[PDB]
């Protein structure tokens, strides 16, 4: 059997969230073989909830669990900014450790993205290159669109950023020849 | 909720030949088989209860060595039986609900009311019998039990297994024989001492009445008669009268004229008497197993132990033993015996050389160092 | 603190390690759990400090073996005839006095092993109106784990590093900013360090 | 394995096998047997004198023991009376007033620690209670079934081996009756596990063989008398 | 030759549950019993228990069945003690001992260096040093220090001849004081609980 | 049972002492489970006598033991100046060792103490303190009278002292104010 979990949830600051966990098996000896783990993005996982009938040491009291048949739930209250992390339910009734499908905790709240443009350097122009970089950051919503003007204009971009300052960031690298760049550019950013 | 609504009165009726059931699930025909198990004695004085609600008074009936339940209520009022020993959520208790379809049999720590009943509102009852129950261990669901008709039931609790016998026979407790069939055998492993029936009523509670019979089983010996078809048609209670004892001894229902020597009578003991010496000082047993260094093999030392209360239970908490062979005595049945003088021979030998410490053995240690007769 | 993950090819028998502390490596179960990029944790097996009664997952019976070191309390793993799908973040976990023997009380740091065969092409650094902030650009590098620092780490506040962008040619490109300067770029798979000044 | 063999077990059938699971102390593995006495026997777990099955037990020091003290395993030390075979007692009453301190708590805990050597380590016990009797068999071994032939072959009905002929019976076997038994305590009829028909078990033809011969000093030709058997049989 | 060493001295408050260790070398550590001995200031010795490093068959004294536990790490041949719910009655010296090849398994063949555990509640008050016609010798005075294990040196220990140190004197106010003179200079005082070294010149 | 030992004993240089210790138990296998230990003041204990029928390695031959019923005796010949230490009896017949009350071995012998005075520094006077220290040493007895002259004059001192160089010393710290220190002192010493 495989544990089924919601891929992504949407919480809120000050509100609560309940992460479901189904497919938990049981053997002779008990049925409370349910444990949760807290793993921050790019950090070390930490044991948060195990033996929901009890409370672990060091874990705040705003975390609790419940059992209902083969379905379990993780009740988390007091959502904060630093609470954004991955959570997985575990089952070890048959002496085998299984994990869920992964859960991403997102919180809502009150959020203007910073738009900057930089011309290509001299070292790129000497190498017959012209890279136009348009930087986007300091935006809470996950809606952003990158476009340039030549008439509309290889180009790659990455929407998600790394969890370092609790803020999203995106960047795009337009690679063009210097002859076509000197013959004319502006960055167009669409945001909510 | 917990409301005392059902009242009950008592009466007595003679059970001529009721309560017979198959002791085993084997087919026998044209043969007289004798069995020894919990049966209902013939011509016993069973209690006839009468439950009625007019719109505390119904205590739990005992369950001494099983019980025999019979009822001729042709309106589907009896819908299960409660089984337990204290019935106050202290220990496990068996709860049976015989509803219309897919009856439920679950044992848990129920908090039974003073007068339990089912409140049918159609919709099933909301379980007004128990207050709360969470630490349950077993649950069983199967077909209904026996869905003017007379229904008979026999419940036994032997070596943890709960055996249920039942058989419905239309009647015009009349005379004759009607063997009961084994229906459900489920393990519970709980102490059952008191039991109480469940009366079903509709809810402003609707008035009604019900009557049933209760008979206590006893360890008996019957001589069952199987016909050519394989059904029990007659039985003999060997402990009823000396004529039945002669019938069981001769293994025949027809005893001719004569004198027969039956089993001898013996006066049973009234109480048990235990006589031990008045010594109360502890034993020096805590001076050999906790010794620092034993002696050599050729110079094995023994300690005379006398005038003590030899409690060998304190030896097991020290450490296990690779060899605990007790010759002539049992290791468990050792604290209930007396001895003249016990000598603890202590000596240390090599590991692979522990083979000759036994009667009749030979070797380098047996023939030269330490020999047992 | 854990050892780095060197880029290896399938069939070189790489090795990973993890350092733990705060317990006695005598009777506490300890194991390893991997995590592939884009999926959850996968339990492989555990080992006992005494008699090594190892119990591996049914999907890891003949794919990985536990070779943890007991004398230094440092865990290790051994591989043989690896595959391309073996790239995962291996986490070392122990029993702990919190739960049962199978429950994981503590976890390690985790190291993301990378497997590729792109010959480990060397990186390149190129420089860039706000003045006020400056930045540098890193292009033409295939390996992903590339970090950029400023003045050998002398400035920490007001410094941000954006994730690399996958190019169509298989390479990557990273951008960094600093609040205002020499930008230092370190490439671990190739052991090449390039310095650039705006 | 009481009443059964540990190796000759995959060729028999059972009615309902119950696996009793519990962990006891190492040195306390002496009373898991019929007719034993002691603390765990008279207060915690008692086996009947007619027990039939394998009392499987092995050491579990690496699983049910922790250095910090694994107190989640309890055992009943005090009780008003001796425990009956196959009985459970989970009550937490104090064996006085509402609380203990003078009467004591009968639910003591084991000090399961890896420091304690053999004798105090936890031992997992799996009591595979078997009941092989005339009851209908619901669980059997991995042996495959063969075609049914009637009218002198060897038969094997739910582990009941024998030799005889099978004939259509006119009996009235009940739904809970699987085997038949005659006066001589032998099986005279059996119900097939696949089809619900009843077949009688009758031993094959036999009889005494009396040889009629004159003196050896006269001739060597002999006569054979199959007493009790007709010439057509 | 066989050697044995323990950890440094520690001073904690009631309720911290400190941990001590002991390391040995030069012999098969897993085949020799090892234990600890309690010694209160001004009274006889007390025995807590011993442990076998091969398999930790710990045997504790009846007076130490629920006050302290003994453990040993077989992977590094290092013992480890653990005091639960430290109180004021644990201000005693702890000496470790081993079996050795002299007597039986219970006979203490050799001894360790010893570790002092002093129960206090002064929150580890910092020390203070003060220096001192007859010239001839010079000396320094250390006052206002609660912890006992405080040593005084001269010129970082470069001068040893003519140096003498007198035992500490406990005042009625609850502070110790000792005198250290040198035959004739900077006097250096090292405080172990606080890891603070104070320099003073006469 | 508990071992009994005299708390303090008296000896002399070149004489012999027989330390007594009773309360020794016995078990099956022998009754010679008697050992002795020596612990100098401020040093780790050392095994001197075990299995009195034998002697350890490195221990001088002047140490010997004997058994008489439940009473053991430790005989030490030729008490030297460095033999001043504590001795304890040990019994390990019941797999549990026990120690006596401790026997402090003291020796007598042929012994004018040196009296010095040291005024406090200016750092104490500036802090409204005045510690007058009188140092006494070069005396054999373990007791000495310490006082000051104003008429004879908080103040604390230690009567005993550790055996660092087979001698005894003493020290006292008279804590006063700088005004009282400048108002006049002379240390008053009295020897037995």
């Amino acid at each position: 059997s495989a544990l089924t979990q919601p891929r992504s949830v949407s919480g809120s600051l000050g509100q609560s969230v309940t992460i479901s966990c189904t497919g938990i098996s049981s053997d002779v000896g008990g049925d409370n073989y349910v444990s949760w783990y807290q793993q921050h993005p790019g950090k070390a996982p930490k044991l948060m909830i195990y033996d929901v009938s009890k409370r672990p040491s060091g874990v705040p009291d705003r975390f609790s669990g419940s059992k209902s048949g083969n379905t379990a739930s993780l009740t988390i209250s007091g959502l904060q900014a630093d609470d954004e992390a991955d959570y997985y339910c575990c089952s070890y009734a048959l002496s085998r450790v299984v994990f869920g499908g992964g859960t991403m905790l997102t919180v809502l709240g009150q959020p203007a993205p910073s738009v900057t443009l930089f011309p290509p350097s001299s070292e790129e122009l000497q190498a017959n290159k012209a890279t136009l970089v348009c930087l986007i950051s300091d935006f809470y919503p996950g809606a952003v669109t990158v476009a340039w003007k030549a008439s509309p204009v290889g180009v790659e971009t990455t929407t998600p950023s790394k969890q370092s300052n609790n803020k999203y960031a995106a960047s795009s690298y337009l690679s063009l020849t210097p002859e076509q760049w000197k013959s004319h550019y502006s960055c167009q950013v669409t945001h909510e | 909720q917990c409301v005392n609504l059902i009242t009950r009165t008592q009466s007595y009726t003679n059970s001529f030949t009721r309560g017979v059931y198959y002791p085993d699930k084997v087919f026998r025909s044209s043969v007289l088989h004798s069995t020894q198990d919990l049966f209902l004695p013939f011509f016993s004085n069973v209690t006839w209860f009468h439950a009625i609600h007019v719109s505390f008074d119904n205590p739990a009936l005992p369950f001494n060595d099983g019980v025999y339940f019979a009822s001729t209520e042709k309106s589907n009022i009896i819908r299960g039986w409660i089984f337990g020993t204290t019935l106050d959520s202290k220990t496990q208790s068996l709860l049976i609900v015989n509803n219309a379809t897919n009856v439920v049999i679950k044992v848990c720590e129920f908090q039974f009311c003073n007068d339990p009943f089912l409140d049918v509102y159609w919709m099933e009852s909301e379980f007004r019998v128990y207050s709360s129950a969470n630490n349950c261990t077993f649950e069983y669901v199967s077909q209904p039990f026996l869905m003017k008709n007379l229904r008979e039931f026999v419940f036994k609790n032997i070596d943890g297994y709960f055996k249920i016998y039942s058989k419905h026979t239309p009647i015009n407790l009349p005379q004759g024989f009607s063997a009961l069939e084994p229906l459900v055998d489920l393990p519970i492993g709980i102490n059952i001492t008191r039991f109480q029936t469940l009366l079903a009523l509709h809810r402003g509670w609707t008035a009604g009445a019900a009557a049933y019979y209760v008979g206590y089983l006893q360890p008996r010996t019957f001589l069952l008669k199987y016909n050519e078809n394989g059904t029990i048609t007659d039985a003999v209670d060997c402990a009823l009268d000396p004529l039945s004892e002669t019938k069981c001894t001769l293994k025949s229902f027809t005893v001719e004229k004569g004198i027969y020597q039956t089993s001898n009578f013996r006066v049973q003991p009234t109480e048990s008497i235990v006589r031990f010496p008045n010594i109360t000082n502890l034993c020096p047993f805590h001076e050999v197993f906790n010794a620092t260094t034993f002696a050599s093999v050729y110079a094995w030392n023994r300690k005379r132990i006398s005038n003590c209360v030899a409690d060998y239970s304190v030896i097991y908490n020290f450490a296990p033993f690779f060899a605990f062979k007790c010759y002539g005595v049992s290791p468990t049945k050792l604290n209930d015996l007396c001895f003249t003088n016990v000598y603890a021979d202590s000596f240390v030998i090599r590991g692979n050389e522990v083979s000759q410490i036994a009667p009749g053995q030979t070797g380098n240690i047996a023939d030269y160092n330490y020999k047992l007769p | 603190v854990q050892s780095g993950a060197e880029v290896k090819k399938p069939g070189e028998s790489l090795k990973i390690s993890c350092k733990g502390s705060g317990y006695t490596f005598s009777y506490y179960w300890i194991g390893w759990v991997r995590q592939m990029p884009g999926k959850g944790l996968e339990w492989m097996g555990i080992i006992y400090p005494g008699d090594s009664d190892t119990r591996y997952s049914p999907s890891f019976q003949g794919q990985v073996t536990i070779s943890a070191d007991k004398s230094i309390s440092t865990a290790y793993l051994h591989w043989s005839s690896l595959k391309a799908s073996d790239t995962a973040m291996y986490y070392c976990a122990r029993q702990g006095d919190l739960g049962d023997w199978i429950l994981l009380g503590y976890w390690g740091q985790g190291t993301l092993v990378t497997v590729s065969s792109a010959s480990t092409k060397g990186p390149s650094v190129f420089p860039l109106k706000s003045t006020a902030a400056l930045g540098c650009l890193v292009k033409d590098y295939f390996p992903e784990p590339v970090t950029v620092s400023w003045n050998s780490g002398a400035l920490t506040s007001g410094v941000h590093t954006f994730p690399a962008v996958l190019q169509s040619s298989g390479l990557y490109s990273l951008s960094s900013v600093v609040t205002v300067y020499i930008c230092n770029v370190n490439h671990k798979p190739s052991n090449t360090k390039v310095d650039k000044k705006v | 394995c009481y009443g059964v063999s540990p190796t000759k077990l995959n060729d028999l059938c059972f009615t309902n096998v119950y696996a009793d699971s519990f962990v006891i102390r190492g040195n306390e593995v002496s009373q898991i047997a019929p007719g034993q006495t002691g603390n765990i026997a008279d207060y915690n777990y008692k086996l009947p004198d007619d027990f039939t099955g394998c009392v499987i037990a092995w050491n579990s020091n690496k699983l049910d023991s922790k250095p910090s003290g694994n107190y989640n395993y309890l055992y009943r030390l005090f009780r008003k009376s001796k425990l009956k075979p196959f009985e459970r007692d989970i009550s937490t009453e104090i064996y006085c007033n509402g609380v203990a301190g003078p009467c004591y708590s009968p639910l003591q805990s084991y000090g399961f620690r890896p420091t304690y050597g053999v004798g105090h380590q936890p031992y997992r016990v799996v009591v595979l209670s078997f009941e092989l009797l005339h009851a209908p068999a619901t669980v059997c071994g991995p042996k495959k079934s063969t075609n049914l032939v009637k009218n002198c072959v060897n038969f094997n009905f739910n582990g009941l081996t024998g030799t005889g002929v099978l004939t259509e019976s006119n009996k009235k076997f009940l739904p809970f009756q699987q085997f038949g038994r005659d006066i001589a305590d032998t099986t005279d009829a059996v119900r097939d596990p696949q089809t619900l028909e009843i077949l009688d078990i009758t031993p094959c033809s036999f009889g005494g063989v009396s040889v009629i011969t004159p003196g050896t000093n006269t001739s060597n030709q002999v006569a054979v008398l199959y007493q009790g058997v007709n010439c057509t049989e």
